RNA sequence: CUCUUAAGGUAGCCAAAUGCCUCGUCAUCUAAUUAGUGACGCGCAUGAAUGGAUUAACGAGAUUCCCACUGUCCCUAUCUA
RNA sequence: UAUCUGGUUGAUCCUGCCAGUAGUCAUAUGCUUGUCUCAAAGAUUAAGCCAUGCAUGUCUAAGUAUAAGCAAUUUAUACAGUGAAACUGCGAAUGGCUCAUUAAAUCAGUUAUCGUUUAUUUGAUAGUUCCUUUACUACAUGGUAUAACUGUGGUAAUUCUAGAGCUAAUACAUGCUUAAAAUCUCGACCCUUUGGAAGAGAUGUAUUUAUUAGAUAAAAAAUCAAUGUCUUCGGACUCUUUGAUGAUUCAUAAUAACUUUUCGAAUCGCAUGGCCUUGUGCUGGCGAUGGUUCAUUCAAAUUUCUGCCCUAUCAACUUUCGAUGGUAGGAUAGUGGCCUACCAUGGUUUCAACGGGUAACGGGGAAUAAGGGUUCGAUUCCGGAGAGGGAGCCUGAGAAACGGCUACCA
RNA sequence: GCGGUAAUUCCAGCUCCAAUAGCGUAUAUUAAAGUUGUUGCAGUUAAAAAGCUCGUAGUUGAACUUUGGGCCCGGUUGGCCGGUCGGAUUUCCAACGGGGCCUUUCCUUCUGGCUAACCUUGAGUCCUUGUGGCUCUUGGCGAACCAGGACUUUUACUUUGAAAAAAUUAGAGUGUUCAAAGCAGGCGUAUUGCUCGAAUAUAUUAGCAUGGAAUAAUAGAAUAGGACG
RNA sequence: ACCCACUCGGCACCUUACGAGAAAUCAAAGUCUUUGGGUUCUGGGGGGAGUAUGGUCGCAAGGCUGAAACUUAAAGGAAUUG
RNA sequence: GCCCGUCGCUAGUACCGAUUGAAUGGCUUAGUGAGGCCUCAGGAUCUGCUUAGAGAAGGGGGCAACUCCAUCUCAGAGCGGAGAAUUUGGACAAACUUGGUCAUUUAGAGGAACUAAAAGUCGUAACAAGGUUUCCGUAGGUGAACCUGCGGAAGGAUCAU
């Protein structure tokens, strides 16, 4: 095709943007950036789908363009900006702070939170390895590399993050037994404490997972997300806390508030 | 490069074109709820079978399975909700032997008929 | 294959930047390399022992195994340093909801660690493209001779 | 021009394979540098990426190391006397890898008369304490002294030179020198 | 049906080195063909060891076309003995 | 949503096809045609041919303004507003269209890169540049040579351009620079021991080659050649540091050198302030363009496993002029018979190779409703291929590009 | 099959039927077709068993190798009861499943890490005449999988699960005035917000992961060149 | 050698029909819509036509392999009455 | 009654067939070989570095001697760069000429089938013991159906000494 392809249509974005059809005939396409396309949710989906700040996208680049919305500390004037998990969506006015987290059945939840929370950022290590000079690394899962973190910090790791300095607070190992957010296949946003991790050398680790429900589920270790301790999370998780209710309890809780 | 604006049809068409007890009965429910077109009654037809089908697929699986009872239900109360099936018969059975007339009975046609309002189902 | 007389090429054959300082008086004469393959396949003693130089050997070579690993019957050993197996596989047609047999052939490189012989179940590893048409290497030999010696002469 | 493809090339089968998809650019050849010796002249080419190759075509001094010695320098290359894939690389003298040449052997002389002080072949305070530590290692090999007279010594060239512009190698030794001895003189 | 014979030309084959009419008619090859070839056949007067039909191979045998080749020609010129 | 009916007979039961019957995201055509919503549409045949117009251009406080451009107000006698032209930078490799070729190809699911290139976005990353190192190198900043423009011109003709004269940079081409310390090589001397020394050079990153470190399968000893720290001078060396992977010659580091030396800011915009020995000294705020390496993201290229319609009136096929493999090299971003040289004789097939056909782009899917199936998919999404037919190639991160060039054929 | 002089078929009038902003025709294809038959055809005579036998490829192929008995743990429906202000769990009962044991019984295997469970018991005991009951450390369970070493007869099938685009299909919620659709929307202080959504399923060959060990293959110890230490 | 009873394996015949078939009839042509022991082969309305074409075997005659266009509403089987 | 073949008319389809017949498409030998790229050469002009003179400027700092960095301007000489036309040898390789091959088509005198087809002309082959029972294989023969030899079958006109 000669060249990287420049437009995306609707039909073929991500689902978990919630886009209509019909009215138009592309979707944003996701820039360059700290998150993969098919995982992120740019800013022009974000401030005029989700908060409906904005009618047209055109009014978009206008918010845009003044400053108002900043991410993860740093301005971010880009229209298609790609954000994804664990970043942080703040305005000066309104005074509102946002972090990308998904929801229950696998989509990216509009979710306040608190002006000192959103100073603060968690990461996955996603490879850890010694630099040029000596100097050893690790890499997030947004692209982010910090320089001299602690030895003891390993791979499949979660790591707090200053987000206004650059360097690492505190880490948390991958453990039995650990708070573990599941970003990736139809357990997508699930939140259970892992139980177990299948080894298989040569491909796909399997970690298997418990959530507060006694319900138990299996996912690729790359689809783990390590988010603390049994009922001691790092961040301020969504209302419903990642439990997948049955079409059954979800359709009885809707109707179990029936009352005007 | 749109979007393609999706379509169906809500009528069938009956097989044999000239049975002459078939065409008896549905003049007569032409006659009675003041139709227009045999299509007027090949839709309702068509309706009824695919809400039979339903019914019909999911009285094979075990009772009290989850797509049964979720699926079940669903399509028990939406009948209800329209005044189609009868308040005691609710359980689907029913509504597998529900016949034509039960749904021509809730069109805007009838009801203001039926409550006064146009004494002839064709002022209605 | 490479029997007898390693020094046969018009190159001298050498491992890669294994060198052997000619001053200082040694006796294995020769320091030698091997690597463990992984996925506990034994690196079987005679690539340790042996002093054959093939370069696409996975256990004293510059190759490595990644992806598929796959078995099959040896079928011909006719080609120096490399063989050609035969995977079956019964395939499935649904509207009879029956199955035929059906083959293919692998050609797959073989490192003169292994004496092999038409008939022996080979476990054989993917690894980069060798040559044109060789993309898996020998790896663990399951057979031994197929009962060749309870064929001798009368009793 | 020259394409690296396989959609030519009849298959395993032998099987004829139709054209598919007009030759591409990322599929591509491109001619030898047949670098022969003297009078340095490099060109470089642009390639993939716009990364830089330095195709080399008489190149005339390298660097060669002595490899049981440590060490290395630039001589000028002396003729090329036996390739393994083509004797006509040797008549031409072309310099590509794995070939093996001659070089100047005066540099890797001046060192070491200097850093033993034993003068191959055949005062200072500091210096004569060095000297003294050092040889007991300077028995240095029967068939790599007696090059030295001649002023030429083996060597094998490691570079890529149509690749990078280099035309490096190290001095033949041991088991290896042994090797190309024996060819050069059974067929002389 | 009729005259009539010893019997009244069968299988084949053809304007054939056998056909008068004849430069037969049809087709083909050509710009154009009393030529060539394939067909047709009430065939002046084809025809069965007076041998009929077919036929690979062979021919200083008769004939037709094509390719190559050329002073055979257009249209002549020049050299040697 | 599991249905049949008409036609062989003088009549009869069969076999059996023909006919009827219903549907078609199935085309056409005829007749008829009022309203709402909805909205496919030169695929089929001719990837046949094309008039004309349009479809790719683009500027921020922030690369270049002496328009002999407009505007004048407004601190501005280097510039300062606005701004044609033009340079520079970037984009034109997306998009849109078509379905010609294509049958182990494409494509789908599933793999691989420990086998490679990657503009860009994002996150990191640079005290080393000079010279035999006091009469010294522009750093308070080095060089011309050009467009536009001015003027003189040519041609029937074009997004043709020639000669002459100017002038810019984040164009082009050059070229300075900065702490400490350590380790290494040399060694002037002095004095003989167990030896140790004044100070001379070397040491950014990148490139190329060679050597080496990168332990770990659980524990101990003698000796050789060297040569390390601490002396309670027989001697000891006690604590001695180790990353990732299933796996490497991995990451990374060290040694000797190598290079027509990669990079290490001669750039711009707003502010203009501290601080004395008052030098217009020395410092200093915010963010713009950059810049090498690594990472990240958008990608790409190859790639494992398995799955294609009809065909034997295709049975053997493949190495001419690579067919299958080995060694070496060359070429590529890189693997590889990709190419070359040398050597070997291999590779596929009735479990259908090879060849032929396709009115064949593959897939998500579409039509038909007991089920099992049958038939179809040029065409709204994904992938591929193409741009009249072939081939070649410039630019560039990316093209074998065609609204880019060159050649041949039409 | 009608029409050759009373035409139930043609050309019309009349009247009538069918579908109806639609209706006919042509071509294709699907259903009807068990007339392509795996499900599921037929072959004495209707179309069809090679003249006969051998026979390779292919398909297929007898029976038999841990059965039977014992104990324990805890699950999900359904009953007779309701304790409670439609739904709840104990004890009583069946019923159908899962795990683990001992019966001569590899569970690959050693070397520690760990222990969840008792042969434990160290005191007694909330309390119904006590094995109904668990907090509870000092001799005494391996497998429940970590990681390091050392090895492993092969498969088919079946289970579950990961990995998985959207539109399409099936399907939930929602009164586009209905409906095809759409993915909306619904509530208020309708004068400076409240708020449910944007599900679920199929996704089948192959590949990966896991439970099963019937059925059907494969390999083993016979010139012992066998098996444990 | 013959007789009687039995039992294997033969070539057949007799009666029944539970059963099967369109019937004629059939201990297989049965144990099939209650449709599955293994396996081989052929047929798919009638003509055209076992013709054309190619391949191959044969001395020949001919054998084996073997189409289509077009045409057509029947051809056919068993039985019943004439 | 049914019914067979030659022969005759009208229409249609397919075949054989001199023309070494014709056309389209895909491959391809051999010869010829454009262009761009790579490469050996080339030097229209246009400058770098180095060597020295003649005429001046700027000063590391002296009473005479001493002496560096930049820049401009002409006789003339040592060792490299750019780069046009042109040009060597290459790989890639369109395309032209002449052939071969494969696939899809295809005209043709004439020849000979079949159908429409029912009938016409000549006979009576078949169906009744069809008036010589029928049919199969093979061979020869005859206007035509057909006849006859040899060996079969009953689907016979006989399940029977
Ligand atoms: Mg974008
Ligand atoms: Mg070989
Ligand atoms: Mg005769
Ligand atoms: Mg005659
Ligand atoms: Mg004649
Ligand atoms: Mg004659
Ligand atoms: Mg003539
Ligand atoms: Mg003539
Ligand atoms: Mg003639
Ligand atoms: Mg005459
Ligand atoms: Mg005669
Ligand atoms: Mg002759
Ligand atoms: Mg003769
Ligand atoms: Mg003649
Ligand atoms: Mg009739
Ligand atoms: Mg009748
Ligand atoms: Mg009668
Ligand atoms: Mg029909
Ligand atoms: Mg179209
Ligand atoms: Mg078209
Ligand atoms: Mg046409
Ligand atoms: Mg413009
Ligand atoms: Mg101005
Ligand atoms: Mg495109
Ligand atoms: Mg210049
Ligand atoms: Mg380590
Ligand atoms: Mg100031
Ligand atoms: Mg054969
Ligand atoms: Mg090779
Ligand atoms: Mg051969
Ligand atoms: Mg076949
Ligand atoms: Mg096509
Ligand atoms: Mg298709
Ligand atoms: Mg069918
Ligand atoms: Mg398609
Ligand atoms: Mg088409
Ligand atoms: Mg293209
Ligand atoms: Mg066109
Ligand atoms: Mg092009
Ligand atoms: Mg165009
Ligand atoms: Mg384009
Ligand atoms: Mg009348
Ligand atoms: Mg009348
Ligand atoms: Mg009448
Ligand atoms: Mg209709
Ligand atoms: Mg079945
Ligand atoms: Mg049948
Ligand atoms: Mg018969
Ligand atoms: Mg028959
Ligand atoms: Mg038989
Ligand atoms: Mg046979
Ligand atoms: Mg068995
Ligand atoms: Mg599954
Ligand atoms: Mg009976
Ligand atoms: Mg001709
Ligand atoms: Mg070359
Ligand atoms: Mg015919
Ligand atoms: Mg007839
Ligand atoms: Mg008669
Ligand atoms: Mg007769
Ligand atoms: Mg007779």
């Amino acid at each position: 095709a000669r060249g990287p392809k420049k437009h995306l249509k609707r039909l073929a974005a991500p689902h978990h943007w919630l886009l209509d059809k019909l009215s138009g005939c592309y979707a944003p396409r996701p820039s360059a950036g700290p998150h993969k396309l098919r995982e992120s949710l740019p800013l022009i989906v974000f401030l005029r789908n989700r908060l409906k700040y904005a009618l047209n996208g055109r009014e978009v680049k206008a918010i845009l363009m003044q400053r108002h919305v900043k991410v993860d500390g740093k301005v971010r004037t880009d229209t298609t900006y790609p954000a994804g998990f664990m970043d942080v969506i703040t305005l000066d006015a309104t005074n509102e702070n946002f972090r990308l987290v998904y929801d229950v059945k696998g989509r990216f939840a509009v979710h306040r939170i608190t002006d000192e929370e959103a100073s603060y950022k968690l990461g996955k290590v996603k490879k850890v390895q010694l630099g040029k000079k000596g100097v050893p690394y690790v890499v997030t899962h947004d692209g982010r590399t910090i320089r001299y973190p602690d030895p003891n910090i390993k791979v499949n790791d979660t790591v707090k993050i200053d987000l206004a300095s650059g360097k690492i607070t505190d880490f948390i190992k991958f453990d039995a037994g650990k708070l573990v957010y599941v970003t990736g296949g139809r357990n997508l946003g699930r939140i259970g404490t892992i139980v177990h991790k299948e080894r298989h050398d040569g491909g796909f680790d399997l970690v298997h997972i418990k959530d507060s429900l006694d319900n138990t589920f299996v996912t690729r270790l790359n689809n783990v997300f390590v988010i603390g301790e049994q009922g001691k999370p790092y961040i301020s998780l969504p209302k419903g806390k990642g439990i997948k209710l049955s079409i059954a309890e979800e359709r009885d809780r809707r109707r179990a508030q029936q009352g005007l | 490069p749109r979007a393609p604006r999706t379509y169906s049809k809500t009528y069938s068409t009956p097989k044999r074109p000239y049975e002459s007890s078939r065409l008896d009965a549905e003049l007569k429910l032409a006659g009675e709820f003041g139709l227009k077109n045999k299509k007027e009654i090949y839709r309702i037809s068509f309706q009824l079978s695919k809400i039979r089908r339903a019914a019909r697929d999911l009285l094979t699986r075990d009772e009290k399975d989850p797509k049964r009872l979720f699926e079940g239900n669903a399509l028990i109360r939406r009948l209800v909700r329209v005044g189609v099936l009868s308040e005691d018969k609710k359980k689907l059975d029913y509504v597998l032997a529900l016949k034509v007339e039960d749904f021509l009975e809730r069109r805007l046609q009838t009801q203001v008929y039926k409550l006064g309002l146009a004494k002839s189902v064709h002022h209605a | 294959s490479t029997e007898l007389t390693v020094q046969s090429e018009r190159a001298f054959q050498k491992q890669p930047h294994i060198f052997n300082n000619p001053k200082v008086k040694t006796s294995k004469r020769t320091k030698r390399w091997y690597k463990n393959a992984g996925l506990g396949f034994k690196t079987p003693k005679t690539a340790i022992e042996g002093s054959y130089i093939d370069k696409k050997c996975p256990f004293t070579g510059l190759v490595s195994i990644r992806g598929k690993i796959l078995t099959g019957t040896v079928v011909s050993t006719k080609m120096h340093r490399t063989i050609v197996i035969r995977r079956a596989y019964l395939h499935y047609i649904p509207k009879y909801n029956r199955y035929e047999k059906r083959h293919k052939n692998v050609p797959v490189h073989v490192s003169p660690a292994f004496r092999v012989q038409v008939g022996d179940i080979v476990t054989v590893g993917q690894c980069r493209p060798i040559s044109k048409t060789v993309r898996f290497n020998v790896v663990k030999v399951s057979a031994a001779a197929g009962k060749a010696n309870k064929q001798f002469a009368k009793f | 021009g020259i394409s690296r493809d396989s959609r030519h090339k009849r298959s395993a089968t032998g099987a004829k394979r139709a054209q598919f998809r007009k030759k591409r650019k990322f599929e591509l050849g491109r001619q030898p540098a047949n670098t022969k010796i003297g009078a340095k002249r490099i060109h470089s080419v642009r390639t993939r990426g716009g990364n830089k190759k330095y195709r080399a075509l008489r190149i005339e001094t390298g660097n060669f190391s002595w490899a049981s010695e440590g060490i290395s320098k630039k001589t000028r290359i002396a003729g090329v006397v036996y390739h393994p894939s083509n004797n006509e690389l040797v008549r031409t003298n072309t310099l590509t890898k794995a070939a093996i040449v001659q070089i100047d052997a005066t540099p890797f002389r001046q060192w070491f008369e200097a850093h033993y002080g034993q003068t191959l072949g055949k005062k200072s305070k500091n210096a004569e304490r060095k000297w003294a530590a050092r040889a007991a290692s300077a028995k240095i090999e029967s068939s790599v002294e007696s090059q030295f007279s001649a002023g030429r010594l083996y060597a094998c060239i490691s570079s890529r030179p149509g690749q990078s512009g280099r035309c490096d190698g190290y001095i033949l030794e041991g088991e290896e020198l042994a090797f190309y001895l024996r060819r050069l003189t059974a067929k002389k």
